[PDB]
RNA sequence: AAAAUUCUAA
RNA sequence: GCCCGGAUAGCUCAGGGUAGAGCAGGGGAUUGAAAAUCCCCGUGUCCUUGGUUCGAUUCCGAGUCCGGGCACCA
RNA sequence: GCCCGGAUAGCUCAGGGUAGAGCAGGGGAUUGAAAAUCCCCGUGUCCUUGGUUCGAUUCCGAGUCCGGGCACCA
RNA sequence: CCGAGGGUAGGGCCCGUGACUGGGGCGAAGUCGUAACAAGGUAGCUGUACCGGAAGGUGCGGCUGGAU
RNA sequence: CGAUGUCGGCUCGUCGCAUCCUGGGGCUGAAGAAGGUCCCAAGGGUUGGGCUGUUCGCCCAUUAAAGCGGCACGCGAGCUG
RNA sequence: UGAAAUACCACCCUGGCGCGGCUGGGGGCCUAACCCUCGGAUGGGGGGACAGCGCUUGGCGGGCAGUUUGACUGGGGCGGU
RNA sequence: GCAGUGAACAGGCUCUGGCGACUGUUUACCAAAAACACAGCUCUCUGCGAACUCGUAAGAGGAGGUAUAGGGAGCGACGCUUGCCCGGUGCCGGAAGGUCAAGGGGAGGGGUGCAAGCCCCGAACCGAAGCCCCGGUGAACGGCGGCCGUAACUAUAACGGUCCUAAGGUAGCGAAAUUCCUUGUCGGGUAAGUUCCGACCUGCACGAAAAGCGUAACGACCGGAGCGCUGUCUCGGCGAGGGACCCGGUGAAAUUGAACUGGCCGUGAAGAUGCGGCCUACCCGUGGCAGGACGAAAAGACCCCGUGGAGCUUUACUGCAGCC
RNA sequence: GAGCUAGCCCUGGCCAGGGUGAAGCUGGGGUGAGACCCAGUGGAGGCCCGAACCGGUGGGGGAUGCAAACCCCUCGGAUGA
RNA sequence: UGGUUCGUGGAGCCAUGGGGGAAUCUGGGCGGACCACCGCCUAAGGCUAAGUACUCCGGGUGACCGAUAGCGCACCAGUAC
């Protein structure tokens, strides 16, 4: 339930931020943190190559283990789940009795101080992680090994999830969040239960400062430039596009199949996306 | 169609909404003297309602008093209840073959609605004279994309038009300013 | 278990 | 200016021995109607011309038109 | 102002000597009457001119006025 | 000092009235179609929502004051 | 066209007369008063405001009267803009 | 009785297969080229003769580039020529 | 005491519309806005060695992110809403078919050689993308009609006949940032109101995400009215100082054919100090004003011309990267 | 050539004073329990007033300037995009 | 595809990015598609003086300049600015 306020401030009437209320460290691991580069966009040749991208509060990146399959059948305690300023989902803080001490994206449910462990054995439990072929049909599971040792890849946001919708082979059948049906490999782990922060989706923010916050700068519409800078430009007074309506590099946008289509990753997709 | 032909049908087709003018300007209570006010009005000729005009002569001999001049005697009194109808407030004599009507000096109270009626059947003409000069426009985008001609030219025909359409228009401003004067005289 | 409207007068 | 094609009744059509198919049309059964259903039948050098085989809408030669296909255009 | 159409009865249309259709119009019927239906009946220098054929609404030239397409304004 | 009243400012209620307008009533030999009363020819009524020249249609749920 | 700055207003004017008032006249369908029309006359005069960028014109309240035109639609090395 | 006689041979036609020979297309599996990945690497795991790259083919192709875009004309255009 | 934030610093206000929600951003040096941005709504592409961007590549950015995420497009808080047309165009889907390049195939011809051969040409047929074709597709490009007649009474048409369309503008709004005719008509306010507000609908040419109609609040935005107050005005006066003026010192500039440079009526390339006729006029300054010198300044920026140039567009042409 | 200007990255720095008084906390009321109300506290915000600072609305002046964009009066933001 | 005079032309030769790919003198390339006859020449390894080109430098010489010429610089110039 994210937090509302009263409107004393004309950007404050519809503003929301998160109840924060999953959150027990309100600092980070000091041993797992370390700088985060901030690019405004640019690669390493300085040219902006995602426009509008910049300017918000600083970031410490939080390291992350993707890859549970790194210590088998050690269990670990949940110490405490806090803030990352660098995705949608919580994170936790998982002190290994082997002594060490881990960071993961924090399923929903999971609670402060609970056990979760990885190996094949694993129990079919809130935070605990098993290659897909030892995870039952139809569990809802999160933070997906793509290729196996190729760490977590899919469902590592707010809520986000998979489901498995069935075996085959050396592969089973996952329905990932956007609808698609994959077949992935047996032998890639993932962490049984969805990402928490369920509420991040509605999340209101407010006026055009919180955008900023977040590292991000206003977008300025194709109509608004020249024909030298877009093809949507020119037009005395306001215009309609006048054309299919294109990106600035000039390709379609409303529609525009854009996949490879002799991509061998192909093979493995049973089914397009949803909706 | 061409130029000559479209003006013809113009100020033809112009001049129907003006006399349509002149029409509802005398079957008003005007200065009262006129005689196709009365002209026109229900009655009952034989069960059936009929427009006086196949019944009877209407015409003004002095200004201040009206005659009906009937040959229908046994339709004078189907006359006389019908001018006895709701609206005049006249009290008109009757047969001898005749049929008087004497005219009150009209009342600021329906002086008061008199020059507001003019003024409004004035605008309406106008309204009619304006909306016929659109349709002649229209008729001319065709008649000169149609004909292949001269730019300078349609431009001209436009001006023509609009000296076409004010002439009707100055008209029918002086036929109800006339009319006027006459009900504030 | 049904394809088909309407009606000046004391 | 090459190539691929078709002409079969009123319209549209499938078919080495053979002459068909549908609704339109005419008759008739039923219909107070609209139909719909139902029984009977035509409307043919199967484009011209010419050549094969015992003969041929059926194969070929050459022609006329329409249809599509293609490339070119000093 | 050049290229595809069009004209054929009262309207709208489809069709190498031939004459059609639908419904406006006038009737007849089914109803106690008027309704919408059911049947008939008129209606055509097949737009003017000119040239092919034993003969032309049917082939063609010339138009005329219209649906215009494209090109013109851009 | 208080004080009738005068004046400045800002409010509340009521009445009259207003270009234009929204429906409502009384009329009747109209125009339009024909919803309800027979199962009124799609059983009707109903709260709602949407649409429709108009009465009304339709969706959902309800009522019998619905016929066999 | 190696540039004659173009609408309107303000300021300052000056001229023309086809005269708006004013002064002198003939005729008059001029009783009088007050008008119509033509003739002579340029000395002086020709208000304030609502509207709109407007000149114009409409309207308000006046007056003897609220004249029309020219001067690069007078006048931006004078102003506005 | 057949236009054409039936028995065995002979070269060929309308076809149908049965293999053999050369071609062409599908599908599936495989691993070792090649790609990815595994703090462990002459190895493991994933993909897999596909993807990638080279040559060649046709296409889409204002994203970009070079250009064209006529004259007459009581200015030019527009209409006309 | 005329007067107490006694001097200095320190909001004039109300009523009423338009546009945009808002704080912001912008044409450094003529535009601060209604413009851009903005949260927020929608479409769409992207399963990760992601799509996309930069780059020949390597390699980056995307992101040490992972469909509640990232890109592209439009709209623009919020309130109520956003209709029909898929015929064209775009996109998406379509293991049939039509066309189609290289390659394959080599029927069949040609050159030559005594000849074995050497060499070229070459039909049917197999053969991808693209296209055609079949569908789907509007918060994709886009577009949302005409004419005949019709009721006791006129104009009027709910009805209705009919032509065309891919299909003919629903709600809401409307002389409006859009209305040509136009100062439309009526109403308000004013002594008088082309503006302003309230209406009508004859919308030349509104209209639903280039959103439609409203809305509190906000605005150095753009209208109209009123109160307060005033040199804005009648209509101007006076006073202050700094200049301007005189004296001493220092001392520029653009411009400059030469100058011994008057007015008028004409004439003159059509607007004369300079040519004709006339009138007027002693020589030389200083302070003042700008009518003239078609005064200065800038080889007119409007207009045309040049087989001049450049930026931009697209279903002009031809290519090129990119992608298939 | 980014010592101007534009954006972004890294590291520091600055923002007098005054006004408003959100959520939260506590107490009181309230009810079955709440919702809720109230009181004090607290001190939030692309809130308010307004210097530095950043701007640059209207007006006048300047126009071979003090100045190749300045000066005066007025104005906008001023804890945040 | 380049090169040659050779712009696809009847297009050889020389060169070579892609595919295919021999032979050892009875082998091989060439003589303007091709074929044959007649001739010329021995590819796929390397080196090689001289005659040729230029003028920072040094000398000789001008129907070359004589300080606004002649080098931008006769002079403390690639200087001042
Ligand atoms: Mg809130
Ligand atoms: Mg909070
Ligand atoms: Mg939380
Ligand atoms: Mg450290
Ligand atoms: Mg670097
Ligand atoms: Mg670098
Ligand atoms: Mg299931
Ligand atoms: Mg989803
Ligand atoms: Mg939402
Ligand atoms: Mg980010
Ligand atoms: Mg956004
Ligand atoms: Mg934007
Ligand atoms: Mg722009
Ligand atoms: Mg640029
Ligand atoms: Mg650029
Ligand atoms: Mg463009
Ligand atoms: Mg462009
Ligand atoms: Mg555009
Ligand atoms: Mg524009
Ligand atoms: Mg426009
Ligand atoms: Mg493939
Ligand atoms: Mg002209
Ligand atoms: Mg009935
Ligand atoms: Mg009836
Ligand atoms: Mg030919
Ligand atoms: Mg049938
Ligand atoms: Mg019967
Ligand atoms: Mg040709
Ligand atoms: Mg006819
Ligand atoms: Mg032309
Ligand atoms: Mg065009
Ligand atoms: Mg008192
Ligand atoms: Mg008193
Ligand atoms: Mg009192
Ligand atoms: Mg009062
Ligand atoms: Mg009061
Ligand atoms: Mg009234
Ligand atoms: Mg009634
Ligand atoms: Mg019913
Ligand atoms: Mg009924
Ligand atoms: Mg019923
Ligand atoms: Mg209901
Ligand atoms: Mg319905
Ligand atoms: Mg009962
Ligand atoms: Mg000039
Ligand atoms: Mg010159
Ligand atoms: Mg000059
Ligand atoms: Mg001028
Ligand atoms: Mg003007
Ligand atoms: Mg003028
Ligand atoms: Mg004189
Ligand atoms: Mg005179
Ligand atoms: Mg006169
Ligand atoms: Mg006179
Ligand atoms: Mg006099
Ligand atoms: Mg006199
Ligand atoms: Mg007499
Ligand atoms: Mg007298
Ligand atoms: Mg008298
Ligand atoms: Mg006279
Ligand atoms: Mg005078
Ligand atoms: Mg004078
Ligand atoms: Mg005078
Ligand atoms: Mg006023
Ligand atoms: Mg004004
Ligand atoms: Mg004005
Ligand atoms: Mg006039
Ligand atoms: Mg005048
Ligand atoms: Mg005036
Ligand atoms: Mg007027
Ligand atoms: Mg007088
Ligand atoms: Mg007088
Ligand atoms: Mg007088
Ligand atoms: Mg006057
Ligand atoms: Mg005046
Ligand atoms: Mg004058
Ligand atoms: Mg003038
Ligand atoms: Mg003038
Ligand atoms: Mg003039
Ligand atoms: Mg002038
Ligand atoms: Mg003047
Ligand atoms: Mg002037
Ligand atoms: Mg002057
Ligand atoms: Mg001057
Ligand atoms: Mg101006
Ligand atoms: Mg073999
Ligand atoms: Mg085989
Ligand atoms: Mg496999
Ligand atoms: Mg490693
Ligand atoms: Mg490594
Ligand atoms: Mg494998
Ligand atoms: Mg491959
Ligand atoms: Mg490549
Ligand atoms: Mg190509
Ligand atoms: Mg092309
Ligand atoms: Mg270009
Ligand atoms: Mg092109
Ligand atoms: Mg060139
Ligand atoms: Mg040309
Ligand atoms: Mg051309
Ligand atoms: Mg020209
Ligand atoms: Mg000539
Ligand atoms: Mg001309
Ligand atoms: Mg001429
Ligand atoms: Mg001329
Ligand atoms: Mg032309
Ligand atoms: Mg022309
Ligand atoms: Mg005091
Ligand atoms: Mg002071
Ligand atoms: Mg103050
Ligand atoms: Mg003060
Ligand atoms: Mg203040
Ligand atoms: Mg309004
Ligand atoms: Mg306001
Ligand atoms: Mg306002
Ligand atoms: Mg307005
Ligand atoms: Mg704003
Ligand atoms: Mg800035
Ligand atoms: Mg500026
Ligand atoms: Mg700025
Ligand atoms: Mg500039
Ligand atoms: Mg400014
Ligand atoms: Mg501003
Ligand atoms: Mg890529
Ligand atoms: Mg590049
Ligand atoms: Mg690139
Ligand atoms: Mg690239
Ligand atoms: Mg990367
Ligand atoms: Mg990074
Ligand atoms: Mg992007
Ligand atoms: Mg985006
Ligand atoms: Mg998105
Ligand atoms: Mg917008
Ligand atoms: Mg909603
Ligand atoms: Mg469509
Ligand atoms: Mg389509
Ligand atoms: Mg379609
Ligand atoms: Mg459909
Ligand atoms: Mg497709
Ligand atoms: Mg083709
Ligand atoms: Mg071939
Ligand atoms: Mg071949
Ligand atoms: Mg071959
Ligand atoms: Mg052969
Ligand atoms: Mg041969
Ligand atoms: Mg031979
Ligand atoms: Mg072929
Ligand atoms: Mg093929
Ligand atoms: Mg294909
Ligand atoms: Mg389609
Ligand atoms: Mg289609
Ligand atoms: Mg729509
Ligand atoms: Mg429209
Ligand atoms: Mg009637
Ligand atoms: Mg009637
Ligand atoms: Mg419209
Ligand atoms: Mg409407
Ligand atoms: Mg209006
Ligand atoms: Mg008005
Ligand atoms: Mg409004
Ligand atoms: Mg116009
Ligand atoms: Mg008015
Ligand atoms: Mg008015
Ligand atoms: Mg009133
Ligand atoms: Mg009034
Ligand atoms: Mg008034
Ligand atoms: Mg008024
Ligand atoms: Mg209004
Ligand atoms: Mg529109
Ligand atoms: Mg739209
Ligand atoms: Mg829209
Ligand atoms: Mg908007
Ligand atoms: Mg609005
Ligand atoms: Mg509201
Ligand atoms: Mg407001
Ligand atoms: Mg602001
Ligand atoms: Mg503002
Ligand atoms: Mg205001
Ligand atoms: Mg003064
Ligand atoms: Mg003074
Ligand atoms: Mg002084
Ligand atoms: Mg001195
Ligand atoms: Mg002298
Ligand atoms: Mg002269
Ligand atoms: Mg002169
Ligand atoms: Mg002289
Ligand atoms: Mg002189
Ligand atoms: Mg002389
Ligand atoms: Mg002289
Ligand atoms: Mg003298
Ligand atoms: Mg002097
Ligand atoms: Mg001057
Ligand atoms: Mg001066
Ligand atoms: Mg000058
Ligand atoms: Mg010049
Ligand atoms: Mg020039
Ligand atoms: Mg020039
Ligand atoms: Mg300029
Ligand atoms: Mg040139
Ligand atoms: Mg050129
Ligand atoms: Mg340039
Ligand atoms: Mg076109
Ligand atoms: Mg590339
Ligand atoms: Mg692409
Ligand atoms: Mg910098
Ligand atoms: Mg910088
Ligand atoms: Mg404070
Ligand atoms: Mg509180
Ligand atoms: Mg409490
Ligand atoms: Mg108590
Ligand atoms: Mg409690
Ligand atoms: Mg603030
Ligand atoms: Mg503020
Ligand atoms: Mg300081
Ligand atoms: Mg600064
Ligand atoms: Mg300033
Ligand atoms: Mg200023
Ligand atoms: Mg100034
Ligand atoms: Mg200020
Ligand atoms: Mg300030
Ligand atoms: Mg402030
Ligand atoms: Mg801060
Ligand atoms: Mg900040
Ligand atoms: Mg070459
Ligand atoms: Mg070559
Ligand atoms: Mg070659
Ligand atoms: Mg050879
Ligand atoms: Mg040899
Ligand atoms: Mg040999
Ligand atoms: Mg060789
Ligand atoms: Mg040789
Ligand atoms: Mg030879
Ligand atoms: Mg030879
Ligand atoms: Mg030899
Ligand atoms: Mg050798
Ligand atoms: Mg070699
Ligand atoms: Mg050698
Ligand atoms: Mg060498
Ligand atoms: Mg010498
Ligand atoms: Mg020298
Ligand atoms: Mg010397
Ligand atoms: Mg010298």
């Amino acid at each position: 339930a994210v937090k509302k306020f009263k409107p004393y401030t004309p950007s404050r009437r519809f503003m929301t931020v998160a109840d924060f209320s999953e959150i027990t460290k309100t600092e980070p691991e000091k041993s797992l943190v370390k700088p985060l580069k901030k690019t405004g966009g640019r690669n390493n040749q300085g040219r902006i190559t995602v426009r509008f991208r910049g300017g918000g509060h600083k970031r410490l990146y939080r390291i992350i283990d993707f890859k549970r399959w790194d210590k088998v059948g050690i269990p670990a305690k949940v110490a405490a789940i806090e803030y990352d300023p660098n995705r949608s989902a919580r994170i936790a803080l998982l002190h290994y009795v082997d002594g060490e001490k881990r960071y993961i994206i924090a399923p929903d449910g999971l609670q402060v101080g609970q056990q979760v462990v990885a190996g094949p054995d694993a129990p079919i439990q809130v935070g605990n992680a098993l290659p897909l072929r030892f995870i039952p049909v139809g569990t809802v599971v999160h933070a997906v090994e793509l290729e196996p040792k190729k760490g977590a890849k899919l469902a590592r946001a707010a809520g986000t999830s998979a489901q498995i919708q069935g075996r085959e082979g050396d592969y089973v059948i996952l329905r990932l969040p956007s609808g698609e049906l994959r077949k992935v490999h047996g032998e890639c782990y993932a962490t049984v239960g969805a990402v928490g922060n369920a509420d991040h989706k509605n999340i209101v923010l407010g006026k055009a400062g919180r955008s900023r916050w977040l590292g991000r700068r206003p977008h300025v519409r194709g109509a608004a430039m020249n024909p030298v800078d877009h093809p949507h430009g020119g037009g005395e007074g306001r215009a309609p596009r006048g054309r299919p309506p294109a990106s600035p590099w000039g390709w379609q946008t409303k529609g525009l199949k854009t996949r490879k289509r002799r991509k061998p990753s192909s093979r493995f997709i049973i089914a397009r996306r949803k909706k | 169609m061409t130029l000559k032909e479209l003006y013809a049908e113009t100020r033809s087709h112009m001049q129907k909404s003006l006399e349509v003018l002149e029409h509802n300007l005398a079957g008003l209570r005007t200065g009262r003297a006129n005689p196709a006010l009365l002209l026109h009005l229900k009655v009952e000729y034989y069960g059936a309602h009929v427009p006086l005009n196949q019944i009877a002569t209407v015409t003004a001999p002095d200004p201040r008093t009206l005659v009906v001049q009937s040959w229908d005697q046994n339709a004078l009194k189907a006359i006389e209840k019908a001018i006895r109808d709701s609206d005049l407030g006249l009290n008109p004599s009757n047969k001898g073959d005749a049929l008087y009507i004497n005219i009150p000096p009209l009342t600021e109270e329906r002086r008061k609605d008199l020059v507001r009626a003019v003024r409004q059947y004035a605008e309406e003409g106008r309204v009619a004279i304006r909306n016929i000069r659109r349709e002649a426009l229209d008729k001319l985008k065709k008649l000169a994309k149609e004909l292949h001609l001269s730019e300078d030219e349609t431009k001209r025909a436009e001006a023509e038009i609009q000296k076409i359409t004010d002439e009707f228009i100055a008209k029918a401003d002086q036929l109800a300013e006339k009319k006027e004067q006459e009900i504030l005289g």
